[PDB]
């Protein structure tokens, strides 16, 4: 769909009023199927490894998140449609320049292709960027065709701060999701009993990311 | 307690993708 109208008339006000935005049928059935095929090709060839945490301590990572992930730049062979999805995400964000809060977005992480392989695996309640590592917007694309949440679970439950209700996001096929990465949106991935795929990106605020890099580079 | 023990890891030093 046209990036300008979607960004300015839907995504921007949605994020500024709620901090969460859902865009269903983002790319269409075809492109979604190609992205799913590429993700399953990554899975089949053993590209996924245990999802990690910002701060590792005595606990095993699988007690916190049960997904296995890999990182995609978008230009790798066999990942072309993932690159197209990433470029679409970037196009929307660029069309949101200077309208999402006070943030000045100039970059993002690579794409995290994540798989919860059923068996009740999930992600405990957590905040994506609690201590200001520069991430200001979390963007997720779901590509699970035939997903039935009432049986397979895997719902992303977000507890937006100050709201009388929480937001349940089913990992529906072709769904795109935006939400503030900071403490305003704690969230959990409820247990999944089927193979659940997602592709996540974290967009950086320029100043906060600069400060975070300064802190990291100085010890 | 320390919420960073539960936050998803992203590369810190690295490069980052510039838009």
């Amino acid at each position: 769909l046209p990036a300008l109208k979607l960004a300015l008339e839907y995504i921007v006000p949605c994020m500024n009023k709620h901090g969460i935005c859902v865009v269903d049928d983002f790319l269409g059935k075809e492109t979604g199927q190609q992205i799913g095929d590429e993700v399953r090709a990554l899975h089949d060839t053993g590209k996924f490894t245990d999802g990690q945490l910002v701060s590792q301590k005595s606990d095993s990572s699988k007690d916190i998140r049960g997904d296995k992930i890999t990182w995609i730049e978008g230009k790798e062979p066999g990942c072309e449609t993932i690159g197209l999805l990433m470029s679409s995400m970037d196009d929307l964000i660029r069309h949101c320049n200077g309208k999402l809060g006070s943030y000045k977005i100039n970059g993002r992480t690579k794409a995290m292709v994540a798989c919860y392989p059923g068996n009740g695996t999930g992600y405990v309640r957590h905040v994506d960027n609690p201590n200001g590592d520069g991430r200001c917007v979390t963007c997720i694309y779901y590509l699970n065709k035939d997903w039935d949440a009432k049986v397979s679970g895997g719902i992303l439950r977000i507890f937006p701060e100050g709201k009388a209700q929480f937001a349940d996001i089913e990992p529906k096929f072709d769904r795109l999701l935006f939400f503030w990465s900071d403490r305003r949106n704690p969230h959990e991935v409820q247990p999944a009993y089927a193979t659940r795929y997602a592709i996540s990106v974290w967009y950086f605020d320029a100043d906060e990311r600069a400060r975070a890099k300064v802190k990291y580079l100085t010890g | 307690l320390d919420l960073e023990t539960l936050a998803p890891y992203i590369p810190m030093d690295g490069e980052d993708f510039q838009l």
